[PDB]
DNA sequence: TATAATGGGAGCTGTCACGGATGC
C-alpha cells in the first residue's frame, strides 16, 4: 500500500492525518482443464469483463 | 506427440469455433460458407496444395483465392475478427487430425 | 453418431554363378 496525498490537522499534542490510499488485493482463481482464459497477461479489467 | 485433455479441448474448441466464424462470415460478405473454407484452408495449408472442388462453382486457382482472400482482408476490424478465428480453426483441426493418426492405427490393426 | 479406447506383425533358413555397381 502507498499513501497518494497526506494531509495534517493539528489538535493539542497530536496530528490527525488524513491519508488518501491506493493499493492492490489478491483474489485467486482456479482454472479446470475444460476451461479457457480470455485475457492476456497485465491487462486492465472492469466490473463485467470476463476472466475466463 | 499425443495431446493431454487440455490441449485436445482446446483444439476441438478452436475448430468449432471456426466453423462458427465461416458461418458468421459468409453472413457478413454473403459468399459461398463453402468457398470461404477451401480459402481459409488454402491459405492456412499454403499455395503446395491449390486444387478445383468438385462442390465449388468456381474453379479454386491463386488467383481466384486471392481475390477472394483480399475481400476478406477488406472487412472492418471486428468482422476481419472472424477471418483470424477461421484460420486458428484450420490450423487446429490438422494438428488435431495429426495427433490422432495413432488411434487409426490401433483400430485398423484387428481388421 | 458420444464411458474410454492413441506404433504391426511374420520371418523361414542345404544353388552358385555370377555379372556389373558400390566401399576402405
Amino acid at each position: 500500500v502507498r499513501a497518494a496525498q497526506v494531509e495534517a490537522e493539528e489538535e493539542g499534542e497530536t496530528v490527525y492525518l488524513t491519508l488518501f490510499l491506493e493499493w492492490t488485493e489478491p483474489k485467486d482463481y482456479r482454472v479446470q482443464p475444460h476451461m479457457n482464459v480470455v485475457v492476456p497477461e497485465g491487462a486492465r479489467v472492469e466490473a463485467g469483463d470476463k476472466i475466463v | 506427440p499425443l495431446l493431454t485433455l487440455e490441449e485436445e479441448v482446446e483444439l476441438a474448441r478452436k475448430v468449432e469455433e471456426g466453423m462458427e466464424a465461416i458461418k458468421k462470415l459468409s453472413e457478413i460478405t454473403g459468399l459461398d460458407p463453402d468457398l470461404i473454407r477451401e480459402v481459409v484452408r488454402a491459405k492456412i495449408l499454403g499455395s503446395a496444395r491449390v486444387r478445383h472442388i468438385p462442390g465449388l462453382k468456381e474453379t479454386l486457382d491463386p488467383k481466384t483465392v486471392e481475390e477472394i482472400d483480399q475481400k476478406l482482408k477488406s472487412l472492418p476490424k471486428e468482422h476481419k475478427r472472424y477471418l483470424h478465428i477461421a484460420r486458428e480453426g484450420e490450423a487446429a483441426r490438422q494438428h488435431l487430425i495429426e495427433a490422432n493418426l495413432r488411434l487409426v492405427v490401433s483400430i485398423a490393426k484387428k481388421y
